[PDB]
């Protein structure tokens, strides 16, 4: 009912520009300012700038040299453009009405995850993680899948087609080189495995990859 | 710029506890127009921040009575009187009085539980990965409390710092614990120059580290 809908790329090449459109419904751009904010693990939340009802703007001076905010009152669009992105501009970007006085239109857009990278689309390797031959047994048994060298995010991982929903930790991806890696662990009865099959199902839609990998015990 | 310092960084609590979050500004934050634009946001995982408190003390649309703000000058506080499950997340303070607008570092509101040691599991590289030229040794440190934890890799007696990447989960919905992976990545060639591989976890629960390991001689 009040909505700020964001549209634009989730991937930007180093040195290229990021454009986002914020489509506003539920209040008038000719009465209320719209702000732009980003969130990154390096800097947390950072306010980038604002376009006021009259079209005047304020920018964070650390960005002023490469940032532009404009709008189209008739279409109810606010436009964000930042130039010359570098790896550390990887962040979630938001349009938002904040810093309110009289009104109750304080709402944020759903957020646009922007990754700055020259990486090419690349499917994962899926390596099974089984205990070493030596030794090593006690209840329960923890197994895993290593999902290595993919781009872009995301991948999904389920176990035995989702039967082993419980006892699973699938960890956040980290960057090594210019590609992503993560792992998923699963813990299941020592009596069950290997009498009972355990297979991880990995999906990477961006490469139309679907892989099941059975966890064989090693000898 | 105006500096916004939140404390604590992290706050554990039981469902029904009262909580108090602090935000301190490096200067006075009264806008030229006379208003004090101190705002409080709560963010859940994978959601946009949502406004709780505006102009210091005013509750936003649909914010429960149990939430309240106060403060003046350089000192502001948010207090919750009876924390419910829906209140858990990361709290942020914001000043929109002086360009550039700025956020605090965040305060995480997480659910309290009894201590638990990490369940540590070490996994040698799969034969598949070795064929591909790489060797990732994976260690999982699963289901531990509190969050703080230290992981250390040793190869043939020597601490190994380079090639180690770590990834952490958020607090588990079902049991309220955390889980971590530590992954040591080597080339195949360097993996096969060494025999003993050790993952060592040091945690509040034990004065002795938890040590899992394997030997390649046995692989
Ligand atoms: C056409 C109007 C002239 O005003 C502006 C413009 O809209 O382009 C903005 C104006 O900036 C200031 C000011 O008075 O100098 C300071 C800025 O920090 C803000 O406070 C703005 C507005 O007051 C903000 O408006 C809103 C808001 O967007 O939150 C909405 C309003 O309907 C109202 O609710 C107010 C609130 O009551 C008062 O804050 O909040 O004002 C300045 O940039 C002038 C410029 O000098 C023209 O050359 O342009
Ligand atoms: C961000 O990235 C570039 C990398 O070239 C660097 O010059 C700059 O110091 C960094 N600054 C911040 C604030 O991240
Ligand atoms: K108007």
């Amino acid at each position: 009912e009040v909505q700020l809908k964001e549209s634009g790329p989730g991937l930007v090449q180093p040195s290229q520009s990021l454009s986002i459109t914020c489509t506003v419904s539920g209040f008038s751009l000719t009465t209320y300012g719209v702000h732009w904010v980003r969130q990154s693990p390096g800097k947390g939340l950072e306010w980038l700038g604002v376009i006021w009802s009259g079209g005047s703007t304020d920018y964070n001076a650390a960005f002023i040299s490469r940032l532009s905010i404009s709008k189209d009152n008739s279409k109810s669009h606010v436009f964000f453009k930042m130039n010359s992105l570098q790896a550390n501009d990887t962040a979630i970007y938001y349009c938002a009405r904040m810093r309110i006085t009289t009104d109750w239109f304080a709402y944020w857009g759903q957020g646009t995850l922007v990754t700055v990278s020259a990486a090419k689309t690349t499917p994962p390797s899926v390596y099974p993680l089984a205990p070493g031959s030596a030794a090593q047994t006690n209840s329960m048994v923890t197994l895993g899948c290593l999902v290595k060298g993919y781009f872009p995010e995301p991948v999904t991982v389920t176990w035995n087609s989702g039967s082993l929903s419980s006892g699973v930790h699938t960890f956040p991806a980290v960057l090594q080189s210019d590609l992503y890696t993560l792992s998923s662990s699963v813990t299941v009865p020592s009596s069950t495995w290997p009498s009972e099959t355990v297979t991880c199902n990995v999906a990477h839609p961006a490469s139309s990859t679907k892989v099941d990998k059975k966890i064989v015990p090693r000898d | 710029d105006i500096l916004m310092n939140q404390t604590p960084l992290s706050l554990p609590v039981s469902l029904g506890d009262q909580a108090s979050i602090s935000c301190r500004s490096s200067q006075y934050i009264v806008h030229r127009n006379g208003n004090t634009y101190l705002e409080w946001y709560l963010q859940k995982p994978g959601q946009s921040p949502k406004l709780l408190i505006y102009k210091v003390s005013n509750r936003f649309s649909g914010v429960p009575d149990r939430f309240s703000g106060s403060g003046s000058g350089t000192d502001f506080t948010l207090k919750i009187s009876r924390v419910e499950a829906e209140d858990l997340g990361v709290y942020y303070c914001f000043q929109g009085s002086h360009v550039p607008y700025t956020f605090g570092g965040g305060t995480k509101l997480e659910l309290k539980r009894a201590d638990a040691a990490p369940t540590v599991s070490i996994f040698p590289p799969s034969s598949e990965q070795l064929t591909s030229g790489g060797a990732s040794v994976v260690c999982f440190l699963n289901n531990f409390y509190p969050k703080d934890i230290n992981v250390k890799w040793k190869i043939d007696g020597s601490e190994r710092q380079n090639g180690v990447l770590n990834s952490w989960t958020d607090q588990d919905s079902k049991d309220s614990t955390y889980s971590m992976s530590s992954t040591l990545t080597l080339t195949k060639d360097e993996y096969e120059r060494h025999n003993s591989y050790t993952c060592e976890a040091t945690h509040k629960t034990s004065t002795s580290p938890i040590v899992k390991s394997f030997n390649r001689n046995e692989c």
